């Protein structure tokens, strides 16, 4: 018997209450930098240290470019919430 | 084996929801880029080996239909499942092209007793909307 | 320049929304599950390895009893946040 | 370096904050077995190196009160931070005593701009408390 809402993981773009950002042309910051980091390690390393290099990367390289000052210089933490019994590898 | 099984017939399904378009009658602009995002999304999970499945400019109602009859499908040869949504979005909430969403019901559909052949099977949903209107304005 | 939301981690007991359970003599399942996991490998698996073990424990290992069948056979899942950036070893 | 620098001079505190008894008015019940938790909780974190501060039943205004001053702390030279927190509690809430507290509240007090010495390093709140009344039922 297990509990139903086990293994569940989801991948928040953004930390709760916050707003997520998006590139015109590069597409969102956080699923830019998820594919990316998917395709250097998914072949590697386990999903829960994939998500935390998608963490560190939209973290430290993006940052929001607005001539509105109230959007301007804005950054963005993504959110890793998992209710996963074990760990998970893409092979 | 404290390490999912991904061994079967197939990986599983990707459902990639894409809504960049929206309806007037809703105020929500149109996320430019979206389109970039959903095409890396589907040759990355590909990649993976997944049967990816692209669906555009959705409605509520073809949110909640979609998720509804996907969770019904027979999941037993395969490995896991994964959704990923693109759209604007509130706390717990992702935009169908027409309304508000609520992320808790379209989730359900896929909680064990709910998907009986995705039970102790990984369940992925990968988010890309806002959860509020906080601005984090970094520091150092 | 990071995000001021970054670098948390937030070991909830249980999903969002669920109540959490606590054996009068023995403790809660997620805190005695986590000081277990911690004791048998902190000193070798990352921290959010750790963390799914005790999410595994938590679902397999607990399920409650109670006169009280409102209550009774219920089980718990444990929830991991992370905005953490970097993995986290205890040595 | 994708790993955190837990090379300073110490890994931090672990603040336990062990509410049991609640005021009358409140109609919550004594939580039998926390004293277990906290007990465990200062031995595992002692055998990790962490300085722990164990307090017991304290008020909305103690709990807030302590957070604030640890987080005005210098922790130049440690290299974490730890809070575990044992009460009952409602979603994004733990209880003091004698009331609610906001865990947005305490949390602030940490965040990147707000507490210099620690900005970078890695901040675990551990959290035992309820996050609503819904209950899992299982499945097989
Ligand atoms: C997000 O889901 C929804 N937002 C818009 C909140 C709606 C809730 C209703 C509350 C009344 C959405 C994420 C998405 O992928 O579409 N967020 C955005 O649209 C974000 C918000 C930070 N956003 C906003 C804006 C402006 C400044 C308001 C026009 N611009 C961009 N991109 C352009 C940009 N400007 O500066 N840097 C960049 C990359 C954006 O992503
Ligand atoms: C949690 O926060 C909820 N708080 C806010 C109380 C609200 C309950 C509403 C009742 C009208 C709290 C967290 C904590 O660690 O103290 N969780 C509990 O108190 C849980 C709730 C599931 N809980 C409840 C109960 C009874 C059945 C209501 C008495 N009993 C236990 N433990 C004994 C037990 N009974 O059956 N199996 C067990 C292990 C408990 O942990």
């Amino acid at each position: 018997k297990i509990p139903v809402e086990a293994d569940f993981l989801y991948a928040y773009s953004t930390a709760p209450g916050y707003y997520s950002w998006r590139n015109s042309k590069d597409g969102s910051w956080f699923i830019q930098s998820l594919c990316a980091m998917l395709k250097q390690y998914a072949d590697k390393l386990e999903f829960m240290h994939i998500l935390t290099r998608v963490n560190r990367k939209v973290a430290t390289e993006f940052e929001s470019f607005s001539f509105d000052a109230t959007f301007h210089a804005k950054k963005q933490i993504p959110c890793i919430v998992s209710m996963l019994t074990k760990e998970l590898y893409f092979y | 084996d404290n390490s999912y099984k991904m061994d079967y017939p197939e990986m599983g399904l990707c459902i990639i929801i894409n809504n960049k378009n929206f309806h007037k009658s809703t105020g929500m602009t149109s996320r430019s880029g979206t389109d970039v995002d959903a095409a890396n999304l589907r040759e990355t999970f590909r990649n993976l080996k997944y049967e990816v499945r692209n669906k555009n400019d959705l409605t509520r109602e073809e949110i909640v239909e979609l998720m509804r009859d996907v969770s019904k499908e027979d999941h037993s040869k395969r490995s896991s499942f994964v959704c990923v949504l693109l759209s604007h979005g509130e706390e717990g909430i992702i935009f169908g092209t027409n309304g508000p969403v609520d992320l808790k019901k379209i989730t359900n559909f896929f909680r064990g007793d709910r998907c009986r052949s995705l039970t102790g099977k990984p369940k992925l949903f990968i988010i890309q909307a806002c959860r509020g209107t906080e601005l984090d304005c970094g520091i150092e």
